[PDB]
């Protein structure tokens, strides 16, 4: 069900994207360990990823939430890395794309910050980093995140380290 | 995969001490996302 339409750099919404990526970069305690070393990225394409079936229960449960919270979906524009990012795009997220020793529980985490996500891109930790050098530092290997609109509804607040 | 607290439909991971991070955050329902975007890109070496 899942169609990929490639924006050109020339359309507003290759930019929007590219910018919110660029701008959220940041340094990691780690000094760079899981996801490599870079103040900025090299972005080789933008696709906007359109799924019918995958839209409406998306919007319904959307509806939902906006519902049981004054409504207000609380709905965020947010980055997710991940091995599993083309089983994703065809089929959803569901409980085998969480983060089941994660800080917060085991669920399905998502980052303001593109370099957070960037981290995950490999597995946790970077795993052993790109398929081809195993190097979690590859400037060569092309990477892929996901940009997604996330419903937070009422979210509960942990404050951490 | 575990449920959202009672009451909530998501968390917030907000970080206290790294004033530079931006926030986390989880859901515990597939349907709560759609992944819009897929970007493909590399990091660059810093000069
Ligand atoms: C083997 C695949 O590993 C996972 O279970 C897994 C774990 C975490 C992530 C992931 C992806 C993220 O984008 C992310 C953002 C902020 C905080 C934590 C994050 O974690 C993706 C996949
Ligand atoms: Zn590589």
């Amino acid at each position: 069900g899942t169609i990929l339409i490639d924006l050109s750099p020339d359309d507003k919404e290759f930019q929007s994207v590219e910018e919110e990526m660029q701008s959220t970069v940041r340094e990691h305690r780690d000094g760079g360990h899981a996801g490599g070393i870079f103040n900025r990225y090299n972005i080789l394409k933008i696709q906007k990823v359109c799924n019918k079936k995958l839209w409406e229960r998306y919007t319904h449960r959307r509806k939902e939430v906006s519902e049981e919270n004054h409504n207000h979906a609380n709905e965020r524009m947010l980055f997710h890395g991940s091995p599993f990012v083309n089983a994703i795009i065809h089929k959803g997220f569901d409980e085998r794309h969480a983060y089941i020793g994660g800080m917060f529980g085991a669920g399905i985490y998502f980052a303001e910050n593109s370099s957070k996500s960037n981290q995950y891109v490999y597995g946790i930790g970077g795993g052993t980093g790109c398929p081809v050098h195993k190097d979690r530092s590859c400037y060569i290997c092309h990477r892929q995140l996901l940009f997604c609109r996330v419903t937070l509804g009422k979210s509960f607040l942990q404050f951490s380290a | 995969m575990a449920h959202s607290p009672p009451g909530h439909h998501s968390v917030t991971g907000r970080p206290s001490v790294n004033g530079l991070a931006l926030a986390e955050y989880v859901i515990y329902r597939g349907e709560q996302a759609y992944p819009e975007y897929l970007i493909t890109y590399q990091i660059m070496r810093p000069e």
